[PDB]
Order: structure tokens, then C-alpha cells, then sequence
């Protein structure tokens, strides 16, 4: 499964 | 033995108003079983191997959901990388990323990944310990710092050391018929006249799975590289792949080289001599 | 900026036995930026029905993609795949050798 959420750079 | 997981992003801008393309492919070991394509019809996630497609609704709204929401960071930080490497809205430009984790032969985990390039190179990764960032260049220690203050690390390392190996063992399981399966290389060697005092002999590797392999020619049994042509591994594209190394040589000193094959599927290397 | 001109291999899936249906495949990699065009041709005219993976990279973050369609060689048929990029002048062509 994907990561839940990434975070912007 | 061992086993990855692993997720592959890139995202292309395209020149004035047009909308970036997002691809996501996801693997287990080097088997192909999930991709989106933002220019594609469905725009959805979709299965590529025959084990996922027995995952419910639930599985494949979620998954569209999140690689929806995966893009729609990608196209966010295209804008913020093109300010700063003050850029121009005239060419497109790539972002890639991958993320996954390994497990070893009891399955627990071995390692972890999180790697982020922009226009083909390095521009910050997750080191091993996943607890700290390798930055390529000042654009990317502002993102580190960044990265830092929101403990981003720590919540990766959540998902790479938690969810990454567990998903990753039920796939290896339900999957189990081909995932855990190794196929040994079928080897063969060819030969043909280069000329009327030169021969080349070729080594193939048929029909492999996994995709690591070494295939490597001795000259009475010293290794030579001096006048040997080896090609990237290659997908035969049923799932298994193919390689072959090649040694220019003197006519009638064929019997001299020796081929030489490793592979995770062999219970001990194989050597092989020109036999016809 | 870094880009990268693609690697090329022709090649079956099989070995060839003339005859006998077959996968022709271009597999072309180490390239970069990920904008390429394929196309597969018999005697110099394009083959109507190709397919190809989806695109992934590797470990250097260079671009790779297969392409293939359904054959069946003979000794006459010539077989090759031409690629062009932006990395390229002109379209590279690469012609297929059963033992390569
Ligand atoms: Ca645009």
C-alpha cells in the first residue's frame, strides 16, 4: 500500500 | 531470501498552463502489481498482477485516493523546485521519488527507503537510519530544515518499518504461487567467426527471476575484461528476464574461456565452456 | 538539468525459430528526460499493434520502458526499432539480431 500522506517540499 | 517493496513516482510539467503527468508503479521484488497514469482513461489504480485483483473496492478507492493526493504533492513541489532554481514556465521539468522497504528471509525488516530527484538528479534522500536527510544542494537544506521542524523522518519511518512490511508480507503471502517462486537461468553459448582469425562466444541467461544476476568470462580461469561486451539485464516481458555477456577471441582458442553464472535460483554457480 | 540518451536492445522473447509466432521487443533505457518515441518496424514500415510497459526508472534515476508486439520471423524480414529523443540529432535505428 501507498503512504497515507506525503509532505510538500 | 529477502523481498522489497517498492513505489516509483514521476511527474513531468508541461509548458504554460498545461497540467503535469503523474505516474506511480508500484513492485514487489522486480514483479510489476499496481500502476496510475494521470493521462490514462480509467484514472484510477490499477492491478497489474493477478494476486492483487483479489483486493476489495475498499483497497482500490483507497489506493486512488491517496496516489490522487500523491500527485497533487507532486504538482506543488514542480512550482515550489521551479522558484527555487528561478526557472522559467517555458520547460517542463521532472520530479521522481521512490519509497519502499526490504525484508529478510524471516520477513522482518531489513531496511528502508525515501529518494527525491529533480531533472535527473539527487536532490534529497532519507538516510539509512531514517532518522536524518542527505540534502543535495542549498534549495534542498531548505526543504530539509523544513523536513526537519515538521519531523517528517519520524513519521516516515512509521510507515517504512510498520505498514511497508506488513502490506509487503500479506502481498508475499496471497501472491505466494509467483511472488516466492525463483527460476534458475537457462544458459546456453553461442559462437560465430568475426573474422578469419577472430571468433566471438556468447554466454546467455534465459528466462530468470529475479532480475539480479552476474554473468562473468575467465580466461583460463582469470578474469578478463579486455575485450568483453556485457548488456543490461533485459524483461523478456512474461515476468522472468534475460542477459548476455560476450568475449572476442582467438580461433581455436574457444576451449580457454570459461562462463561464469550466479543467481539467487542456483544451488551453486555455474560454468560453462564452449561445448559444440 | 541532467539528461541521458537511450540505451537500446532488440531482441525476442524467445529464441527465434523462423516460422514460428514470437514477441519482438525494444527495450530501451538509461535515458532522461522521460518524453520518448518507439516505434517498432518490419523492412522499414511501422508495425500497427505495439505495446509497452509502464514507465519506471532505476537506481541512477534514468527512465526505462519496453516495447512489443507479436512476430513471426523468417531469415529475409528485417526487423528494428527506431527511437527518437531529444537527446538524439536524428532517430537512432536499431536492428534486430536473433543472437543479440
Ligand atoms: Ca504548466
Amino acid at each position: 500500500i501507498l503512504a497515507k500522506f506525503l509532505h510538500e517540499l | 531470501g529477502s523481498h522489497s517493496m517498492r513505489y516509483f513516482f514521476t511527474s513531468v510539467s508541461r509548458p504554460g498552463r498545461g497540467e503535469p503527468r503523474f505516474i506511480a508503479v508500484g513492485y514487489v521484488d522486480d514483479t510489476q502489481f499496481v500502476r496510475f497514469d494521470s493521462d490514462a482513461a480509467s484514472q484510477r489504480m490499477e492491478p497489474r498482477a493477478p494476486w492483487i485483483e483479489q483486493e476489495g473496492p475498499e483497497y482500490w478507492d483507497g489506493e486512488t485516493r491517496k496516489v490522487k493526493a500523491h500527485s497533487q504533492t507532486h504538482r506543488v513541489d514542480l512550482g515550489t523546485l521551479r522558484g527555487y532554481y528561478n526557472q522559467s514556465e517555458a520547460g517542463s521539468h521532472t520530479v521522481q521519488r521512490m519509497y519502499g522497504c526490504d525484508v529478510g528471509s524471516d520477513w522482518r525488516f531489513l531496511r528502508g527507503y525515501h529518494q527525491y530527484a529533480y531533472d535527473g538528479k539527487d536532490y534529497i534522500a532519507l538516510k539509512e537510519d531514517l532518522r536524518s536527510w542527505t540534502a543535495a544542494d542549498m534549495a534542498a537544506q531548505t526543504t530539509k530544515h523544513k523536513w526537519e521542524a515538521a519531523h517528517v523522518a519520524e513519521q516516515l519511518r512509521a510507515y517504512l518499518e510498520g505498514t511497508c512490511v506488513e502490506w509487503l508480507r500479506r502481498y508475499l503471502e496471497n501472491g505466494k504461487e509467483t511472488l516466492q517462486r525463483t527460476d534458475a537461468p537457462k544458459t546456453h553459448m553461442t559462437h560465430h567467426a568475426v573474422s578469419d582469425h577472430e571468433a566471438t562466444l556468447r554466454c546467455w541467461a534465459l528466462s530468470f527471476y529475479p532480475a539480479e544476476i552476474t554473468l562473468t568470462w575467465q580466461r583460463d580461469g582469470e578474469d578478463q575484461t579486455q575485450d568483453t561486451e556485457l548488456v543490461e539485464t533485459r524483461p523478456a516481458g512474461d515476468g522472468t528476464f534475460q542477459k548476455w555477456a560476450a568475449v572476442v577471441v582467438p580461433s581455436g582458442q574457444e576451449q580457454r574461456y570459461t562462463c561464469h553464472v550466479q543467481h539467487e535460483g542456483l544451488p551453486k554457480p555455474l560454468t560453462l565452456r564452449w561445448e559444440p | 538539468m541532467i539528461q541521458r540518451t537511450p540505451k537500446i536492445q532488440v531482441y525476442s522473447r524467445h529464441p527465434a525459430e523462423n516460422g514460428k509466432s514470437n514477441f519482438l521487443n525494444c527495450y530501451v533505457s538509461g535515458f532522461h528526460p522521460s518524453d520518448i518515441e518507439v516505434d517498432l518496424l518490419k523492412n522499414g514500415e511501422r508495425i500497427e499493434k505495439v505495446e509497452h510497459s509502464d514507465l519506471s526508472f532505476s537506481k541512477d534515476w534514468s527512465f526505462y520502458l519496453l516495447y512489443y508486439t507479436e512476430f513471426t520471423p523468417t531469415e529475409k524480414d528485417e526487423y528494428a526499432c527506431r527511437v527518437n529523443h531529444v537527446t538524439l540529432s536524428q532517430p537512432k535505428i536499431v536492428k534486430w539480431d536473433r543472437d543479440m
